[PDB]
RNA sequence: UAACUAGGGAACCCACU
């Protein structure tokens, strides 16, 4: 059972969107569709609105285990 | 090769070579400038 | 939904000015003359110098920028002028420029003020406006003993949106409603503020009442030209020179529908 | 003089509102600044936060233009030698990438060559101690973001008889964008932007400021004698006199100069009714407008 | 014009960064340098 | 150095009226006076004559370079 | 015009083994060329071939070894193998036998045509098509089209 | 070092349209006019001229950035009308206008020549 | 038949926010 927040916080939006648009720019096929979008951080942004992000936070607790958490499983903040 | 300096109290063509030291050949001045260049010089009149 | 019919009253006409009033047309087509006048009027001016020989206290570039603004007649040639961007020589030609030379070598012992009567120009009728055949020249520079100034000037057409060396006009005086009757500005002491030139009103009057109804109308002007071009040739020229830039919007955007559409 | 660091300005003006002391520091006949018709406006906010908004077409006409000096200086030495040469890539080693041809025989750039930023200006070899490369390329170049035309180059022997060299390079600056302008009263401020005459604001008799400085530079630095300068300035330059700001004075008030103004018809505490440069319709406020002096730092 | 950011190329920008290359850095929108995936570096400030 | 070819704030021409500016002083004139007979009657071109300062008479003093 | 690899380390001289197959022994007072590392060599298939690549000799004097490619000629090639006790393992082999397993710089020129008509500068760089122009008159440097400018 | 050529405030430079038409979409029957290498010289003329017109619902212009050299003029008309020919019209009587006052500053130049 | 970099330290002074 986990028991951290289940919001996604500001720190993990910055790091996972930044991740996802380094994994689109180095050609990482994309789950959603595309509208013409052409910068890889803005359709990290979409990804990121559809829950499709395939990337799995490991939130580490100050007693040394983990909590692995979905991006489709956290709360998105906007 | 050749090459002309002004000194700078007589104001005087002076032909000198290089390696030979900095001398006015009639006065003795030790300070000699640069003649104006022969390239093109144009400017806007802005 | 159609255009203005202006009116032109012609109160002062001189050699150095014109002062005249437009009635029964808008503040943005008299504002636009008047940035036409200061900014869009075409003359010639000293674009392009060539120095050769300048022994003076002042370098080059201060040379240069002297004669840049030294005002030359341009009257009935400035028309004929192209732009040198839009001629297709070379170097200068005479269908775009006009080429000055000046060439003064001070040999006495007494100051030689090089002038705008040095400055000699290739075509008879675009030359320095105190040199018109009074008034002194304007001084280039000063020279000592053993100090001398060769170059070679090329003038060409310019308008003051670019540099202010084309700019024709001195002082373009603007008013609209002398008397505040729009209340326009508001002061908050009226008595103690000087009446306008063209005010109508008693001395015990400090402004007109006011006008709920009004629009700026009846438009007060004196363009004092600096000697490029006659007075009346600056207002003429701005008036067709704002005349051509909306034609020439015109045109381009009747080619944008005509694309689109 | 062949100074490092040497700025002149190309017009420099006595103020018209100057103190009696400045006849003793000879800043009559030295000066440093401009008298500036001068509004204190709120114009288009490019003036806020300690910025003024210069007339372009002022500076196109000469005002606050300026010209930086800066000399280079480079010996020959003897130990190892050095000569003033122009380098050859094939006989020296460590040659950049410059246009050396601007160089003459002599090693030495000539007056009136146009340079940029790692240009060769003096062409030194100091020769290897011990093939394809004998010498070693020990040029001096310009500051990397500095141009300019060369004015002056003055060849000589030093203290230990070696042959001396010294540059000057000229630059001329015009007035820009966040060149820092001060008036006499601490009131220091960058170019904002700068409008041309068409786009400044203008007084009946068609005057535009040269530059407009924001009304918050005033009130929180309490700088009043800006205020009465530029209404002694008014004074002066419509009387054909120089006014005369020495401190303690009770010769001249602010009434008096009040009732100067108000003789030569205008407003008498110096506002004007000025008219935007865009619509041509005139300002609401009456605009606090006259010559004061200012300096380009 | 001084200050890079490296672009990585895809499908997607492949031509506009092909013409930001060709541009050269002479001008001002263009390129630097080119990485190649072996970390080759090919500077465009002398004219390959 | 040098008296300006043109007004800064206006335009007006004011590099043919520095002599005359200097003799007419030498007529015993006040500057006003002086600016006036030289139809200079904004106060922008009056102060580009008031206040200009010519330095270039003392840059004359020195010898130049080449002669 | 000649380039070469060292085999052997010696203490006055340089044995290096050139495109002859023959060993030969020179001063150290050799000079020193930049290797073309994104060459391109063909073999007998029309094949492109670079650096580290490992190529078979099926024609020449030496037909039937196995080399590895190190530097590259216009129609040489040279080759490695660990097992070839030879000269450190130095060996060339031919590119066909194998199969795989400005003068406007510093130029004072006059822009002719185009909105900088009769600006004086001087080229600080140039291409086949544009050119960098130092104007005198301003502290610019433009790239004018070579097209407009006149070499004056 | 940095500054921008004199002649980029009027000169358009190869490749860019003096004029671009942009429909607006938020209300009917509006129009951007994208116009290049102009200032509120003829942006402000164009603008009280539209203003003129009965049919013109919205008249406004603007210089979005002065070290750019472009305007933006917005014309809204009624739905029997629309803003091009609005923006044609309003050039065709600033023309007539300027026309008629330059014929008539010539009348008005010859009658004080001559006295 | 384009062979492709920059250079030290220690003290002081001045200026700037
Ligand atoms: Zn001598
Ligand atoms: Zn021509
Ligand atoms: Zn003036």
């Amino acid at each position: 059972k986990r028991i951290t927040t289940p919001y996604m916080t500001k720190y993990e939006r910055a790091r996972v969107l930044g991740t996802r648009a380094l994994q689109i720019a180095m050609c990482a096929p994309v789950m959603v569709e595309l509208e013409g979008e052409t910068d890889p951080l803005l359709i990290a942004m979409k990804e990121l609105k559809a829950r499709k992000i395939p990337i799995i936070i490991r939130r580490y607790l100050p007693d040394g285990s983990y909590e692995d958490w979905g991006v489709d499983e956290l709360i998105i903040s906007d | 090769q050749p090459m002309i300096y002004i000194c700078g109290e007589c104001h005087t063509e002076n032909e000198i070579k290089s390696r030979d030291p900095i001398r006015c050949r009639e006065c003795g001045y030790r300070i000699m400038y640069k003649k104006r260049t022969k390239r093109l010089v144009v400017f806007d009149a802005r | 939904p159609y255009a203005n019919q202006p009116t032109v009253r012609i109160t002062e006409l001189t050699d150095e000015n014109v002062k005249f009033i437009i009635e029964n047309t808008d503040l943005a087509v008299a504002n636009s003359i008047r940035r036409v006048f200061i900014a869009e009027v075409p003359i010639i001016a000293i674009d392009w110098v060539q120095i050769d020989a300048n022994s003076s206290v002042l370098h080059d570039e201060f040379i240069a920028h002297r004669l840049g603004l030294i005002p030359l007649t341009s009257d009935d040639i400035v028309d004929k002028l192209q732009y040198s961007r839009d001629c297709t020589c070379e170097e200068f030609c005479p269908e775009c420029s006009v080429e000055f030379t000046l060439d003064v070598r001070c040999n006495e012992d007494q100051t030689r003020h090089v002038t705008s009567r040095d400055l000699i120009s290739n075509s008879p009728r675009v030359i320095p406006v105190t040199s018109r055949n009074e008034q002194d020249d304007i001084l280039i520079v000063k020279l000592r003993k053993g100090q001398e100034l060769r170059l070679r000037a090329y003038a060409k057409k310019g308008f003051g949106k670019e540099h202010a060396k084309w700019n024709p006009t001195a002082g373009v005086a603007f008013e609209y409603d002398p008397d505040n009757a729009l209340r326009h500005t508001v002061y908050p002491k009226p008595e103690e503020w000087p009446k306008s030139e063209y005010s109508e009103l008693d001395e015990d009057e400090s402004q007109a009442p006011y006008d709920p109804n009004g629009k700026p109308e009846r438009f007060y002007y004196n363009v004092e030209s600096c000697g490029s071009l006659r007075p009346e040739t600056i207002v003429l020229s701005a008036l067709s020179g704002l005349k051509k830039k909306l034609s020439d919007l015109q045109t381009q955007l009747s080619h944008e529908i005509q694309s689109d559409v | 003089r062949m100074d490092t660091l040497a700025h002149v300005l190309y017009y420099p003006q006595k103020p018209l509102v100057t103190t009696r002391s400045m006849e003793y520091l000879r800043f009559r006949e030295l000066p440093a600044g401009i008298n500036s018709i001068v509004a204190i406006a709120s114009y288009t906010g490019y003036n806020q936060e300690d910025s003024v908004i210069m007339n372009r077409s002022a500076v196109d006409r000469g005002f606050f233009r300026s010209v930086f000096y800066r000399s280079y200086k480079e010996q020959e030495s003897k130990k190892q030698e050095e000569v003033f040469e122009k380098p050859t890539r094939e006989t020296c080693q460590g040659m950049r990438h410059a246009i050396y041809d601007k160089l003459d025989d002599d090693g030495l750039i000539a007056p009136g060559v146009r340079v940029s930023g790692d240009d060769v200006i003096i062409g030194k070899t100091v020769t290897l101690p011990e093939r394809r490369y004998t010498k070693r390329d020990c040029s001096t170049f310009l500051r990397t973001s500095e141009t300019g035309i060369v004015d002056q180059v003055m060849v000589t022997l030093n203290q230990e008889g070696y042959k001396f060299c010294k540059i000057r390079v000229r630059s001329v600056r015009i007035p820009q964008i966040g060149d820092k302008f001060a008036s006499r009263h601490g009131q220091k401020g960058t170019c904002g932007i700068q409008y041309r005459q068409e786009d400044m604001p203008f007084t009946c008799e068609g005057i535009t400021p040269d530059i407009i400085i924001n009304p918050h530079a005033i009130p929180s630095r309490m700088t009043i004698g800006h205020l009465i300068e530029c209404l002694q300035g008014k004074v002066s330059a419509n009387k054909g006199e120089i006014g005369d700001a020495t401190p303690f004075n009770d010769a001249v008030n602010v009434q008096k100069i009040s009732n100067l103004l108000s003789d030569y018809g205008y407003h008498l505490r110096g506002n004007e009714v000025l008219y935007n440069g865009f619509t041509g319709r005139k300002i609401t406020s009456q605009i606090f407008i006259g010559p004061t002096y200012y300096q380009r730092l | 014009a001084n200050m890079t950011f490296a672009e990585i190329v895809t499908p997607f920008n492949i031509d506009r960064l092909q013409e930001l290359v060709r541009r050269g850095n002479s001008q001002y929108p263009g390129a630097k340098y080119i990485i190649r995936d072996n970390g080759d570096r090919i500077d465009l400030r002398f004219h390959p | 150095m040098i008296i300006p070819v043109r007004c800064f704030t206006c335009g007006k021409i004011v590099g043919n009226k520095w002599e005359a500016y200097l003799g007419l002083l030498q007529a015993e004139y006040t500057e006003g006076d002086a600016l006036d007979a030289l139809g200079l009657k904004r106060y922008c071109c009056r102060r580009m004559l008031l206040a200009h300062v010519d330095l270039i008479e003392k840059l004359l003093n020195y010898a130049p370079l080449e002669k | 015009q000649t380039v070469g690899v060292i085999v052997r380390l010696e203490r006055e001289t340089f044995q290096v083994l050139n495109m002859y197959g023959k060993v030969v022994t020179v001063r150290h007072q050799v000079t020193r060329k930049k290797d073309n590392r994104f060459a391109v060599a063909l073999d007998s298939e029309q094949n492109n071939i670079h650096v580290k690549d490992i190529v078979k000799v099926i024609d020449g004097p030496h037909s039937g070894r196995e080399g590895e490619i190190r530097h590259l000629f216009r129609s040489f090639a040279f080759l490695h193998c660990k097992k070839l006790v030879e000269n450190g393992g130095m060996f060339v082999c031919k590119t066909r036998h194998l199969v795989l397993a400005n003068e406007l710089i510093g130029q004072t020129v006059r822009i002719s045509q185009g909105p900088y008509k009769g600006y004086i500068g001087v080229v600080k760089d140039a291409t086949e098509s544009t050119a960098r122009v130092e104007l005198h008159s301003t502290c610019q440097t433009i790239s004018v089209d070579r097209q407009r400018l006149t070499t004056v | 070092m940095n500054a921008p050529p004199a002649f980029e405030s009027f000169l358009l430079f190869e490749g860019e349209k003096k004029i671009t038409i942009n429909k607006d979409t938020k209300v009917p029957n509006a129009c951007l006019f994208t116009i290049n290498k102009e200032d509120h010289t003829l942006g402000n003329i164009i603008k009280s001229q539209l203003l003129k017109d009965p049919q013109v619902l919205f008249a406004g212009y603007k210089v979005p950035h002065p070290l750019e050299h472009k305007i933006i003029i917005r014309v809204q008309t009624t739905p029997d009308y629309s803003p091009q020919e609005a923006f044609t019209n309003a050039i065709t009587d600033l023309i007539s206008e300027l026309s008629l006052l330059e014929e008539r500053f010539r009348v008005a130049i010859k009658d004080k020549q001559e006295g």
